[PDB]
């Protein structure tokens, strides 16, 4: 102590040798610079909640490794032990019991408005990443994805690709798969507009399968509806088309955009709207709320009349659904584990067997005890598990 | 038993002779025949939620007024009258099932089958039909730069998809292990 | 004019 809570490089230069010569003298000093790892990290790092606050936090990890990566590179010569402390001091400064969501807004604001400088930047972000322990990283991130490549708000698709290209080299191709798929539908969905314009305004866009976690009508609009059909009578076949109403909007010659109020002023700007709904009456109030916002005279039931006073141009429930979302799955591939593991030994402890699962499953979610004490209760259900009641600690094969 | 107790051998004839037939035979024309009505009444996944929940009672009620060594015949012929009867209308449906999948249908399906004779053949081919049309699906249209790369990358999904249901769903079984083999041995 | 229409392939 005194020698690494502070540091004159010369004491601790000349003391590294010396320990190294003799035996057993270095685990010690091991876990004293690791314990002076942590201060730094546990300081600087609290007292920091603002506005733009994800990105100070990262603007504060990186320096911790900077400054002490030169040190344990050129005063001590470079040791993996000493790597070793570092990284799993580091392993626990960004880990504790919301970080895993502030690196998505991190990426969100970034790419959403130089090229060089976008990359340069983006080069420090997969250093962070490799320390996250990722299922939230995994689902959470398609959702502020899906809403960049629809509705405008597409960025360079260069960097776009160059996002994905980086984040699939740390990971592979198994974590990254569905992702690949959305990008290249927006290349394709222009080329698909091209040749069925020649059938003849009507833009339109595909979606892959089902694979996205992206989720009356007008009377002008039957002849080029169904016209659509055509492209299926063309190069489609049993696909069902899917008109979805809700998400979609457009720019439309009234005489705002998205079709939930287009469908109020099919009626409006023209009981007869009620029963034009389509739907229950509570979404159409929703939407004549909407019309309540701001600046839109109705009699009011449904009474309805005009404003002679009339730009030119026209929520925690998402992370709360998202908490248990992907815990569904969790349920799903811990049940999985239980069988594979237990059926294939079929003579292994079941505290080993906690362990062996929490090895095997470990990259797929972070493990924890008390889903692992309710794995039984389904298989006893149907009394699946051929439980060994000589010993739950042993087992037997359930056929 | 007690009377007939030192009776040297054919311990539990009169138990037969005064309890078990009668027992045995109007009981399981009461239940099978109660069946009908919700045969009658519901849909298809209703009833068999409906089969297993009146399956798991019999048990309990069973034990409290019998020997040990009748726990098994009783419910041969309960399964029998409840299972046997409308086995065509049980292979009927398998479609709509495997086709998609909402696994705690089929979870449900496969118990009964199992216990049931001769019920097991038609899901095997069922879903030997169903894995094919994956695999001769996202495979064809492919060709292109670097063409092999993608094949090996589309074939491994087939095998790491529905190995985990065949594993999870429905208990491990060799057969259904065979089915994806011979389908997987017919694709490539 | 310009309606933006999306539509998503199903059991092809």
């Amino acid at each position: 102590h005194n020698i690494i809570r502070q540091e004159k490089k010369n004491d601790m230069a000349n003391m590294y040798v010396l320990l190294r010569a003799v035996s057993t003298g270095l685990p010690h000093m091991i876990q004293e610079l690791q314990n002076h790892i942590h201060d730094e990290g546990l300081r600087a790092t609290s007292n920091l909640t603002q506005e733009n606050m994800p990105t100070l936090f990262v603007e504060s990890v990186l320096e911790v490794h900077g400054k002490f990566v030169q040190l344990i590179n050129t005063v001590l010569n470079g040791d993996q032990h000493f790597m070793s402390a570092l990284d799993k001091a580091l392993t626990s400064v960004v880990n504790y019991r919301k970080a895993p969501e502030l690196l998505a807004k991190y990426c969100d604001n970034l790419l959403k408005k130089t090229e060089n400088e976008v990359e340069d930047r983006l080069t420090s972000f997969i250093t962070v990443f490799k320390y996250i322990d990722k299922d939230v990283f995994q689902k959470f991130y398609a959702r502020m994805l899906a809403k960049r490549l629809i509705h405008g708000l597409s960025m360079s698709m260069d960097s776009e690709e160059a996002m994905i290209n980086k984040l699939k080299q740390a990971c592979g191709y198994e974590f990254t798969s569905k992702l690949h798929r959305m990008y290249t539908d927006m290349s394709v969905s222009a080329d698909l507009n091209n040749k069925f314009n020649n059938f003849i305004s009507f833009q339109i866009y595909v979606l892959q399968a089902g694979a996205w976690p992206l989720t009356a009508i007008p009377q002008e609009l039957e002849k080029s509806v169904q016209m659509f059909e055509l492209f299926y009578s063309q190069h489609f076949s049993g696909r069902k088309l899917t008109w979805l109403h809700y998400l979609c909007t457009g720019e439309v010659k009234m005489n705002m955009v998205t079709t939930y109020q287009m469908a109020v002023l099919l009626a409006f700007n023209n009981k007869e709207l009620q029963d034009s709904t389509q739907m229950n009456e509570k979404e159409l109030t929703k939407t004549i709320k909407s019309l309540l916002d701001v600046k839109m005279n109705h009699d009011s039931e449904s009474s309805f009349s005009l404003n002679m006073n009339f730009r030119t141009k026209f929520t925690p429930q998402e992370m709360e659904q998202t908490r248990s979302a992907v815990d569904e799955d969790r349920k799903m591939y811990l049940q999985a584990a239980i069988v594979r593991i237990m059926k294939a030994r079929k003579v292994l402890r079941h505290n080993a067997l906690i362990q062996e699962v929490i090895s095997q499953s470990r990259a797929r979610f972070n493990p924890s005890i008390s889903m692992i004490k309710k794995c039984i209760e389904v298989l006893i259900d149907k009394q699946y598990i051929e439980r060994s009641q000589a010993s739950a600690d042993e087992y037997s094969y359930v056929a | 038993v007690h009377v007939e107790q030192y009776k040297k051998k054919f311990p539990l004839k009169f138990y037969q002779e005064i309890f078990e037939s009668p027992f045995l035979t109007e009981t399981g024309e009461y239940y099978k025949q109660e069946a009908s009505n919700l045969l009658q009444e519901s849909n298809c996944s209703q009833y068999m939620e409906k089969v297993l929940g009146r399956l798991k009672d019999e048990e309990i009620r069973c034990r409290k007024y019998l020997h040990p060594s009748s726990y098994t015949k009783v419910i041969h012929e309960c399964q029998q009258r409840m299972v046997a009867d409308h086995l065509q209308f049980l292979h009927a449906e398998c479609h709509n099932i495997i086709r998609q999948e909402k696994k705690n249908d089929m979870a449900n399906m496969y118990v009964l089958l199992r216990a049931v004779s001769t019920g097991l053949p038609h899901m095997i081919q069922e879903l030997q039909n169903h894995i094919h049309d994956e695999g001769l699906r996202a495979t064809s249209n492919l060709t292109q730069e670097n063409m092999p790369t993608l094949f090996v990358e589309s074939v491994l999904e087939v095998h790491g998809k529905f190995v985990q249901l065949i594993n999870t769903v429905l208990n491990g079984d060799q057969h259904f292990m065979s089915a994806l083999d011979k389908a997987l041995t017919s694709v490539v | 004019k310009k309606w933006n229409a999306v539509a998503l392939w199903a059991w092809d």
